[PDB]
């Protein structure tokens, strides 16, 4: 029988999303010169502390200035003699000593070295040549330790009026203009729950799922280990494994039927989907 | 029809019975007659049933 | 404070704490792990009822209730691996097994 | 050729612009960058994670499709005879691995 | 068989459907075996947060299971608010950004229509900018009253120490 | 994973080896039984050597690792340490 | 009297757990404590090598499941190895 | 580094000693070095076993001669327990 295979469409393929870099410097300085010109009290920096990707911008726009992961790279050349330290976007992730300023599977700062030279890209890539406030988010319920090191990072290390901190979960409820209501926030390193009753979050009760994006990727990095058994010739990084989450995976609707009827011949070649390598 | 969701004896009875659906549960209140012939069926905790309300 | 044996916890026979005490004055290593007792008593044990199994086969096939050296034999020498866990092991009052090569027969 | 790459990495760094704001009289610490153990361990909130307790229904792991029974060598839920092939002559040192994926590996000490 | 085929593989087995697909096998070509093919791996990966400990096997609740306890068992038992189902089901929105899957809402939908008890006005719908609103609604909040309010000055962090914290209703509690 | 390799074991190799050891006639039958025989021994001595290498927690099989596994199976070798 | 032990009583507890119906005469009692010795020895020296060979001075388990996969052949040393794990196991569990 | 060590000027001298015209190339040296280790371990090895086997804890010179006189065969043997005897007795001399 060459029926199944002999009038089957030639494939539609997709290649590989790495999250590589991009081509920019920008020194973007045009953002001191419309934030001095406002009233005092109505200027004021806000800065997401994204486990994924740590946001900053000023607070009259509406899109945020900088959005980079809290990666970081230092070096020494010995055959240049010359200490190299970028970080953010920068890093193409050909070198790599990356270590990130979030523990691996929790939204909670633990790697001081690495979230002080990122405050510092942020500082830089924003313009500071001399003292605004800052409004910056944190996790629930977060340990007391790591309150007290960003803290004293803001006021000793920098300089600085005030800084607030808050949920940012929150913030998009309060943005979304919501009153009483049910937050269920899916994020990078965990899941939250919070209940919500006027205006005022009941954090008493708020109840995370330990699973997330990074989570997601994880999975899926060790399912791709273990399916392709034998040895797949490719690196299998973690982040494009990320970008395969993102653009090939949807909840169904009734798991129990979709999935024990799913690896069927009739109709497989619409359900499956296929990645390309270099 | 619906899967029961409790089976909470509130008077020392009246019974009461939560019939879980796939759209909702809902609450009812048995007669202390009806609650033997439910008994009498083998019904514990989490068993589908089809009560009439009338007959 | 109802003490317990060590092979009771571990769900063996062989003794543990035996094992252990031999592994310590055995000259073997300075410092030994806890795990180690119980998985070597495990791994002697489970041999042990390889063995005494085809031996008990062996002694059934010859009528007798009582496990000899000859069944030890038999049941060794017909277990290919056991047979090379055993290879340079000579087994006293074992013989041999029954083997006849194919030209000695008669014509 | 490679000077447009070395412009690129000259360009992006932290140190060929000069720090005009950060304090030079605070100095680091050296205990810091610890785990979530040790600052739990110190203040000895984030204890509002929660269990379950229900019937749970068992898939496989060795493929996705649901799977109703198990194995008494590798302990490893399976959906039919394939699978069980597959199973039983899998080369040694992946079958812990699977429960490491699925989780309860319990390596050795 | 050649005689009783006379006289009157790959395709049966399904472990070539999930690793390979329908197509035949790779003959080991440059861009044939440099590929992964993906089936279950679509459902199964963002099916965790509602089945976690079958899945993958973290020992917690699913996010149906967690919006039930918190709705059905925790809320009408809580002394100080009005209505539990009444208000908190009128705006269940879903925040985060591991959440711009194709059908997540009414799976969830569907979830608390089956813990809830009928006639509840549910309504579950999303924010618009779920990966950006984080820092546009501190964006907002950052020069208004209650955080002018909120605000930790330096002299403030001089005295009163390091972990002090202005009690505003959207951070966390005080210590 | 390449193809095959057995043959990489190739006629005139098996018989410069038949000539160091002393054999003026070869059959042909002979260099097929070699190379199993030759299979069966890499076997033997590549098994312990990875589980050597496994035990150390070490990716890369290294010359010591060969050593113990010959010297374990009753062959050692001089001239790489041990 | 000077107490001599042996794997007597073990053996035979084992020998009652897999034919509770047989016996065993004692010079293939001698034979089996002998074997038992051996394998000891065995799995202890090659153990004892391992902890050597990577500048290691404890035997932990890992030691003993490396020597037993060096020692027993095939089959026998994947289940001697589900064995032990499995004693491990339940001995870890079971304070 | 960490200061890989060998029997490799001891090999040299004594090459020396029995042949002031005569080199030695790396690798015959490292087989020289290997055999000198090998001949340790199986003395060492023997003598552990003979202490162990008349409970006594000590490795006197009693064992190490005895291991030499089970390991070298013939001459070699007498020999070596002769060199042995001699040293023994010189160290008794400047002590
Ligand atoms: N179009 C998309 N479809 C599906 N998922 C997406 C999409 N875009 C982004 N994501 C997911 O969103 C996640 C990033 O979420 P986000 O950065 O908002 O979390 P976060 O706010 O940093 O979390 P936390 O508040 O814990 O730091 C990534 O894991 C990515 O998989």
């Amino acid at each position: 029988r060459d029926e199944p295979w002999k009038r089957l469409p030639p494939p539609t393929v997709y290649p590989v999303k790495e999250a590589r870099f991009e081509k920019y410097i920008p020194p973007q300085l045009d953002g001191r010169e419309r934030a001095l010109a406002q009233p005092p009290g109505q200027v004021a920096i806000v800065i997401d502390n994204g486990s994924h990707s740590v946001r900053a911008g000023w607070n009259f726009e509406d899109k945020p200035r900088l959005a980079i992961p809290p990666i970081m790279s230092k070096y020494r050349d010995r055959k240049m003699g010359k200490t190299f330290s970028f970080a953010g976007s920068d890093c193409y992730a050909a070198r790599s000593h990356i270590r990130n300023a979030f523990e691996a599977g929790t939204g909670i700062v633990s790697n001081w070295d690495v979230m002080e030279h990122v405050l510092d890209y942020v500082f830089v890539k924003l313009g500071m040549n001399e003292d605004m406030p800052i409004v910056m988010t944190e996790a629930v319920a977060n340990l007391p330790y790591s309150r007290k090191s960003m803290s004293e990072i803001i006021f000793e290390c920098y300089g600085a009026p005030s800084l607030v901190y808050g949920i940012d979960s929150l913030f998009s409820f309060r943005h979304n203009q919501g009153q009483t209501g049910l937050v269920v926030s899916s994020s990078y390193s965990a899941t939250h729950v919070i209940p919500v009753y006027n205006r005022k979050a009941l954090l008493s009760q708020a109840i995370r799922l330990n699973w997330g994006g990074w989570h997601m990727a994880e999975y899926m990095l060790k399912l791709l280990k273990l399916k392709y058994y034998t040895g797949f010739p490719g690196k299998l990084n973690s982040s494009q494994t990320e970008h395969m989450v993102r653009d090939f995976c949807y909840v169904s609707l009734d798991y129990d039927r979709e999935l024990a009827g799913y690896l069927d011949w009739t109709g497989l070649e619409d359900r499956e989907r296929i990645v390309q390598y270099p | 029809e619906g899967e029961v969701t409790e089976m909470t004896p509130e008077e020392a009875s009246t019974l009461l019975i939560g019939l879980k659906s796939a759209r909702g549960q809902k609450k009812l209140r048995l007669d202390p007659s009806i609650y033997e012939a439910i008994q009498k069926e083998r019904v514990q905790v989490g068993d589908v049933i089809y009560i009439e309300t009338n007959t | 404070a109802k003490a317990k044996t060590r092979s009771s916890r571990a769900g063996l026979q062989f003794p543990v704490g035996r094992v252990h005490r031999l592994l310590r004055k055995g000259n073997y290593a300075e410092r030994v792990g806890a795990g180690a007792p119980v998985y070597l008593a495990a791994v002697l044990e489970y041999l042990t009822a390889e063995i005494l199994e085809l031996a008990g086969n062996a002694a059934r096939d010859n009528k007798k209730t009582r496990i000899i050296p000859r069944h030890l034999q038999l049941a060794i020498r017909n277990d290919e691996e056991l047979n090379k866990l055993l290879g340079k092991v000579t087994i006293a009052q074992g013989g041999v097994l029954p083997n006849i090569q194919a030209v000695l027969l008669p014509k | 050729a490679q000077a447009a790459h070395q412009a690129l990495v000259e360009q992006l760094d932290l140190h060929s612009i000069h720090k005009t704001f950060r304090n030079p009289n605070w100095r680091p610490n050296q205990r810091r960058n610890k785990t979530i153990k040790a600052i739990l361990g110190e203040s000895q909130t984030n204890i509002e994670s929660a269990p379950s307790l229900a019937p749970m229904k068992h898939y496989c792991d060795v493929t996705g499709l649901p799977a109703p029974y198990l194995d008494p060598k590798t302990r490893l839920r399976y959906h039919n005879k394939e699978i069980f092939a597959m199973i039983r002559n899998l080369p040694q040192g992946m079958g812990e691995q699977f429960l490491e994926a699925r989780g309860a590996h319990t390596v050795l000490k | 068989x050649x005689x009783x085929x006379x006289x009157x593989d790959w395709s049966k087995s399904l472990l070539h459907a999930f690793r390979y697909g329908p197509r035949p096998f790779d003959p080991s070509s440059q861009a044939e075996t440099h590929r992964v093919h993906l089936n279950v791996e679509r459902i199964r990966v963002p099916e965790v947060l509602f089945q976690p400990a079958a899945i993958a096997g973290v020992d917690q609740a699913g996010l149906v299971e967690i919006a039930g306890d918190i709705l059905c068992q925790r809320l009408p038992s809580l002394p100080g608010i009005q209505d539990a189902p009444d208000a908190f089901l009128r705006d269940v929105f879903l925040t985060g950004g591991n959440t711009l899957f194709q059908n997540f809402d009414e799976r969830l939908r569907q979830g608390l229509m089956a813990l809830l008890p009928v006639g509840a006005p549910l309504r579950v719908r999303r924010a618009q900018d779920a990966i950006l609103d984080a820092w546009r609604g501190a964006a907002g909040w950052a020069c208004t009253e209650e955080a002018k309010a909120a605000w930790i000055t330096r002299e403030e962090y001089l005295e009163k120490g390091g972990e002090y914290i202005k009690e505003h209703d959207l951070g966390n509690a005080f210590a | 994973v390449l193809r095959d390799n057995i043959q990489g074991i190739t006629k005139p190799a098996i018989r410069r080896l038949a000539r160091r050891g002393g054999v003026k006639r070869i059959s042909g039958l002979i260099y097929e039984e070699t190379r199993g025989v030759l299979k069966v021994f890499l076997e033997n001595v590549i098994r312990d050597a990875v589980t050597y290498t496994e035990h150390a927690k070490r990716k890369t099989v290294t010359a010591m690792d060969v050593v113990y596994a010959l010297k374990r199976q009753g062959r050692t070798l001089y001239g790489f340490g041990g | 009297r000077s107490r001599k032990e042996s794997y007597s009583v073990y053996v035979y507890k084992v020998l009652k757990q897999v034919h509770p119906d047989t016996g065993i005469s004692s010079k293939a009692m001698g034979i089996m404590n002998s074997f038992v010795n051996d394998i000891f020895e065995r799995i202890a020296g090659e153990a004892s090598r391992l902890a050597h060979y990577n500048k290691r001075s404890t035997i932990t388990s890992r030691e003993i499941q490396t020597a037993v996969r060096l020692l027993l052949p095939g089959e026998l040393a994947k289940h001697a190895v589900s064995e032990g794990t499995k004693a491990v196991t339940k001995y870890t569990s079971s304070k």
